[PDB]
RNA sequence: GGAUUUGGUGGAUUACUAGC
């Protein structure tokens, strides 16, 4: 294993944000990849843990086990605002386009958020999705008309029609990465697997 | 996660799942199906076993091997566990964990388990 | 002996450990100390506890908040039968750990202020060996114990 | 349930102790002598070990990996005791003091 | 109780015999009598036979 | 504690316990008043030690009276708990005794201490 | 099951059928006055003659016994056999026997009861049929010479198996085995009904209660180490006290008070249970002696509290009840006595309770604080609320004086509270 | 200042109490008879204290 | 926390088509 629990480059690739455990408390730090920062956000609760980390174009969205989402400004070294869903289930994945923000809970519940308005727009659950370890929203135009979900297999869902569109045969193990390389071509990877499927 | 045929006949099956469980399932009659126990035998040396006081179920079985040439005389089974450096034994007749634990001795995870006839 | 280092180390108080003989170590707890150093002046706090080790294994506890030439000990712990080699209090001063390097697993945790030794832990199977060093995290309730075999074993107190 | 949730209470139970073992600090880099002294950093998540191996081994205790930050061997300087130090006024100042059965002491 | 009583008897006696200013009250005997009665009560309370 | 007499000063109380703890290590030490009383009956006791803080003190005040009769040195120490821990036991002790053993490895010290005790007497 | 096992069940069912001479010798031989040989020599009427006189002496001591002369100790009861009756008739007979044992519970020391009960044993065979009822009445007499005789002539039920050793034994049942019988969960359920019947009937007496509370307490001590079984002792044993507190007899109320205190120290419990506990404690609190015992208890129940709100104010209804049953002058007298127990957090909850609800009572708070040293947090929180009062309430000579008292003692902490609040 | 200072202050303020063991109320059976129950409760408190 | 012994019950010890 590695000390770094989770890490993520910024879209420009010039800064890397990483989380590590100090004693029993997780600390979040950012470093300049291109070239030291001694400042880390310290999670005051041992129970609290980061499940998801996402850069924003200049805050990083951190989903916790607690069931709430954290918008963190690196310079102020403080969390600007706290997105909290009604439930307490841990957030499993997070994705963004501009103001749009979509997250998933251990209850398999979808939620839509607006960064500008600071509001929960909608929440719903689609049948035939027992587990959901990955959320990815397809880059179509400037609006989110479809979303890709995978737990062990992969499923495509429509937001307005709120039902699945197409299902792919995924890996035996849980899906770990679900990036969309191009249009009609997205890569999939799973925990403890040597193989990546292009679908 | 894994399945195996216990005997030359179709009487008893060996099954493992992600719930950290190994079961004996009988096609012939459901009532015959039973779950093997994970109560550990007392070691021969006489020292205390090293493990958590809270009883926890053994990790998932990636691989399993069966033989019946020597059923009833000692352990006839090997299983491999995820992210784990030794192999545990089972006795189909006793339906209980064996008294032998088998290590790779090279700081590597177990990936393959096999039996001589 | 009590010396005031801010007044040229002049003796300010003298008293004897009741039943004291073959004393080995002394420690204070409940405030700032080497194990629980402060980060600023305002954080400075006084220790409310004091333990006195001995070769016999007796550990006499004294309530510092409550002065006499002869103070009575609140409790006289005697679970360990060997010389006390490590005496240390939790950063909050709620727990006292007494250890001896003479015999194996000679480690005991004492609840304060009850002065009652915990029973569930340590156990026969708890690996401690020749205990020779003990450390408490300033925060997080982590415990490190070193042995003559060079192994430092770590534990976490779920209360903290 | 007639038992109070101990999570809310900051006073630990008198007789029952809730403790869990974690990975050993010295597993990453074993020590060839006993552990004479141990010390936790006032702020940082670091552990120091010293002994008659004459080596000052420092470990980053995370509880899961506990990798070794750095090591310092002091030839002819047995380590009977070692400790961290931070100036109470200057938080930036950090120093390490180690000593043994010698008429000298080392500061780092 | 014979062993225990004899031990307390010596304690009471050495007070009776040698005390320079003994009060004729028997207080040391009374408190000693209390201890042995407590010793008897717990001792007789024990039952060898399994219940 | 006027009855306890002579009572060793602070200085002497170190050495008396120092011989006691070693004599315990060599199984040369008898602890308890009656056992000390028993030793005096045989005249095998080099000298007797007593705790002045015992209450009621009279229970040990019979030991001196034998020692004068048998010409045995005796002394009082202030603290009983110190005596008991010095003896090497988990209980307070009021009285202790040392055998006459000229072959003991701690021999010279025992003669040394009583030379002060007789001097203190 | 083997034929013998089913056959054995038949034997137990027809134990009192009085089948032949050999059985009838055993049934009649059982006695509480006379030995076996003489007992077999006697007839029913001679037994009835003595019992009838025995009841009359009891009637003089206590009138309620005279009722049983009409139903159990009647002349025509001699011809009444239980084996011939139907179930509807038996329960009515049983119920009458149940009541008689309750009244006889407190007069076992008196000789006439032992003679009067002989008729019940000989005529209706209470010892074999109403075996449990008889023992539950005579448990506190375990060391008495009567009790050992009970064991000899009777077959222990399953729950009383601990006493099997001492049946027909020279030594009486020892103190320890009483605890062992009580440790069993089922027996407490059985006795729970028995004490429940006495409370309804006002038949309880001091020897029972003091024997119960003192056995019930010992169950806690034996079972202190293991938390889970203590948790099982809460749904039953606390229910006992609530019933005892409901009894108008002061004897029962204090008996409950001894029970509550030991549980809390043994097992920390919710403030909600504690707040409910005092409220029931205070609901039926009339006697002076219980009033003294209750106030000690109420402090202890808070002494065990070690959670947020440990010193928070009592609720409004809770505050009103306490002052009505304990005037302020009463607690001042409570605070005056030097041997007072620790009540720092109870008083702290009280001072805040006064602070929130009563404007007149502030000047007593000053006296209350002087009498008892409050711990520095209890001081801090009291300082904290009093700061709000100044902002909200009009400034008063007492109110500033309460500040001035805090000015005199620990000046720095007063500024700290002011610094944090204003 | 900080809240955790207040918390640690609360911790240090708390003081010891005499815990109840198995053999604390066993002698109660000994003096069990012809005793006023108020005295019984007072003596139970004594043992508790 | 470890070890020894033991009581009881549950499922099989015959190939799974409903009860009375």
């Amino acid at each position: 294993d590695s000390p770094v629990l989770q890490s993520a480059y910024d879209p420009s690739g010039q800064y890397l944000c990483y989380v590590t455990v100090a004693l029993d408390k997780q600390r979040v730090g950012v470093q300049p990849t291109q070239r030291w920062n001694e400042n880390f956000l310290y999670l005051e609760d041992s129970k609290l843990k980061v499940t998801c980390l996402k850069w924003v174009n200049v805050a990083i969205i951190l989903g916790m086990n607690n069931g709430e989402i954290w918008l963190y400004s690196v310079l102020a070294n403080e969390v600007t605002y706290k997105f909290t869903t009604g439930n307490s289930y841990e957030i499993k994945d997070i994705d963004l386009m501009g103001n749009q923000l979509w997250c998933i809970d251990s209850s398999d519940a979808f939620y839509q958020f607006d960064l500008l308005q600071f509001k929960l727009l909608q929440h719903f659950r689609i049948n035939n999705c027992v587990q959901l370890n990955k959320l990815t929203i397809v880059p179509a135009g400037d609006s989110v008309a479809q979303l890709l979900v995978a737990s062990h297999s992969i499923s495509l869902i429509d937001i307005e029609e709120k039902k699945v569109v197409m299902t792919f045969p995924g890996h035996v193990s849980p899906v770990s990465t679900l990036q969309v390389i191009t249009n009609e071509f997205f890569i999939s990877g799973a925990e403890g697997d040597r193989f990546l499927n292009v679908y | 996660s894994y399945i195996a045929f216990a005997d030359s006949q179709s009487h008893f099956m060996l099954s493992a799942s992600k719930d950290r469980s190994l079961w004996s399932f009988s096609l012939r009659k459901d009532a015959q199906s039973q779950e093997m126990s994970q109560r550990l035998h007392k070691k021969q040396d006489g020292g205390r076993v090293g493990g958590s006081t809270i009883k926890s179920k053994f990790p998932e079985i990636v691989a399993l091997a069966i033989e019946n040439a020597r059923i009833g005389e000692w352990e006839n089974i090997i299983t491999a566990h995820k992210d784990e450096k030794f192999a545990r034994t089972w006795d189909m007749r006793n339906k209980r964990v064996g008294r032998w634990t088998f290590d790779t001795t090279d700081d590597g995870f177990v990936k393959s388990v096999a039996m001589s006839q | 002996w009590e010396f005031d280092l801010n007044k040229n180390g002049h003796v300010i108080r003298r008293w004897k450990d009741q039943g004291g003989v073959g004393i080995t170590k002394i420690q204070v707890g409940g405030g700032t100390t080497t194990t629980c150093p402060a980060l600023q002046i305002s954080k400075i706090k006084q220790n409310r506890w004091l333990a006195v080790g001995s070769e016999s294994g007796f550990v006499n506890l004294y309530d510092r908040n409550n002065t006499s030439s002869t103070p009575t000990p609140v409790a006289a712990l005697d679970q360990l039968t060997t010389t006390i080699s490590n005496l240390q209090f939790s950063p909050d001063g709620q727990i006292l750990c007494m250890a001896s390097r003479a015999v194996k697993d000679a480690l005991r945790l004492v609840h304060l202020p009850s002065c009652s030794v915990f029973s569930n832990w340590p156990t026969s199977g708890t690996p401690l060996g020749k205990v020779t060093s003990v450390a408490f995290s300033p925060s997080g309730g982590l415990l490190a114990v070193g042995n003559e075999q060079g192994k430092v074993r770590l534990w976490k107190l779920n209360h903290y | 349930n007639y038992k109070d949730t101990l999570s809310n209470s900051k006073l630990l139970p008198p007789k029952k102790l809730d403790i869990v073992r974690l990975k050993d600090a010295n597993a990453s880099h074993p020590s060839h002598s006993a552990i004479q002294s141990l010390s936790f950093h006032p702020s940082k998540p670091l552990l120091l070990t010293g002994g008659y191996d004459k080596t000052l081994r420092i470990y980053h205790i995370d509880g899961k990996t506990n990798h070794l930050v750095t090591s310092l061997h002091l030839v002819g300087s047995p380590i009977q005791t070692c400790t961290f130090y931070t100036s109470l006024s200057n938080q930036n100042q950090q120093n390490i003091f180690t000593a043994g059965r010698r008429r000298y002491m080392h500061s780092w | 109780i014979a062993r225990v009583l004899a031990a307390k008897a010596a304690v009471s006696l050495r007070y009776d015999a040698l005390a320079e200013d003994r009060d004729d009250s028997g207080d040391i005997g009374l408190e000693s009598r209390a201890k042995v009665e407590n010793r008897l009560s717990q001792l007789e309370g024990r039952d060898l036979r399994t219940t | 504690n006027p009855k306890a007499f002579p009572l060793a000063d602070a200085a002497l109380t170190q050495q008396i316990l120092d011989v006691v703890q070693q004599a315990a290590n060599l199984r040369q030490l008898k602890k308890g008043a009656n056992e000390a009383t028993k030793t005096l009956n045989r005249g095998i006791s080099e000298f007797i030690i007593m705790a002045a803080d015992c209450e009621p003190i009279e229970i040990l005040l019979h030991l001196p009276l034998l020692c004068e009769d048998k010409n045995v040195p005796y002394v009082f120490v202030p603290s009983r708990v110190a005596l008991g821990r010095a003896c090497g036991v988990s209980r307070p002790v009021i009285a202790a005794s040392i055998t006459t053993n000229d072959a003991s490895a701690i021999k010279t010290q025992i003669y040394a201490v009583k030379d002060k005790i007789e001097t203190l007497l | 099951s083997s034929l013998s096992d089913q056959l054995a069940q038949v034997a137990s069912n027809n134990a009192t059928v009085a089948l032949d001479r050999k059985r009838r010798q055993k049934l009649h031989s059982a006695s509480l006055i006379y030995n076996s040989k003489t007992a077999a020599t006697q007839d029913y009427d001679f037994i009835f003659e003595n019992a009838s006189k025995a009841l009359e002496e009891l009637s003089q001591i206590e009138p309620k016994f005279a009722i049983f002369s009409r139903t159990l100790f009647s002349e025509s009861s001699i011809s009444l056999d239980r084996n011939v009756q139907t179930k509807e008739e038996i329960k009515d007979l049983d119920n009458a026997i149940n009541a008689y044992l309750l009244l006889a519970s407190s007069k076992w020391y008196l000789a006439p009861t032992l003679h009067a009960t002989e008729w019940l044993v000989r005529r209706f065979q209470i010892h074999v049929k109403n075996t449990e009822m008889l023992l539950l009445s005579t448990l506190n007499y375990y060391q008495t010479p009567v009790f050992k005789r009970i064991l000899s002539i009777i077959k222990l039920p399953p729950l009383f198996n601990c006493l099997s050793n001492f049946v027909r034994s020279e030594k009486p049942p020892t103190a320890l085995t009483m605890i062992k019988l009580f440790n069993d969960m089922d027996f407490l359920k059985l006795y729970t009904s028995y004490l429940d019947q006495c409370i309804k009937h006002n038949a309880t007496y001091t020897n029972q209660l003091l024997f119960t509370t003192c056995c019930f307490i010992n169950v806690v001590a034996f079972n202190s180490n293991n938390d889970e079984k203590l948790n099982q002792l809460v749904p039953i044993l606390l229910e006992i006290s609530a019933k005892l507190l409901a009894s108008k007899s002061k004897d029962c109320q204090i008996a409950a008070h001894t029970i509550l205190v030991v549980f809390a120290t043994a097992l920390p419990l919710k403030k909600t249970i504690i707040l409910a506990a005092m409220e029931t404690i205070l609901s039926n609190l009339d006697a002076k002696e219980a009033k003294h015992s209750a106030l000690l208890t109420i402090c202890k129940l808070f002494q065990t509290l070690k959670g947020q709100g440990n010193v928070d104010q009592l609720p409004s209804k809770i505050f009103k009840l306490f002052d009505s049953k304990f005037d302020t002058v009463s607690i001042l007298t409570f605070l005056d006595k030097e041997d007072k127990p620790v009540c720092d957090k109870f008083i702290t909850s009280y001072t805040r309770s006064i602070a929130r609800y009563d404007r007149s009572k502030l000047n007593i708070i000053l006296s209350l604080l002087k009498k008892i040293r409050l711990e520095r947090y209890e001081v801090r929180l009291i300082i904290t609320d009093l700061i709000y009062l100044s902002e909200i309430l009009e400034d008063k000579s007492q109110l500033v004086e309460l500040f001035e008292y805090f000015i005199s003692i620990n000046e720095d902490l007063v500024l700290k509270c002011l610094k944090s609040l204003g | 200042e900080d809240e955790e200072d207040i918390a640690l202050e609360f911790i240090n303020g708390e003081k010891k109490d005499k815990l109840v063991n198995m053999n604390s109320f066993t002698s109660m059976f000994d003096n069990i008879q012809n005793v006023q129950m108020d005295t019984f409760f007072d003596r139970v408190m004594k043992v508790l204290t």
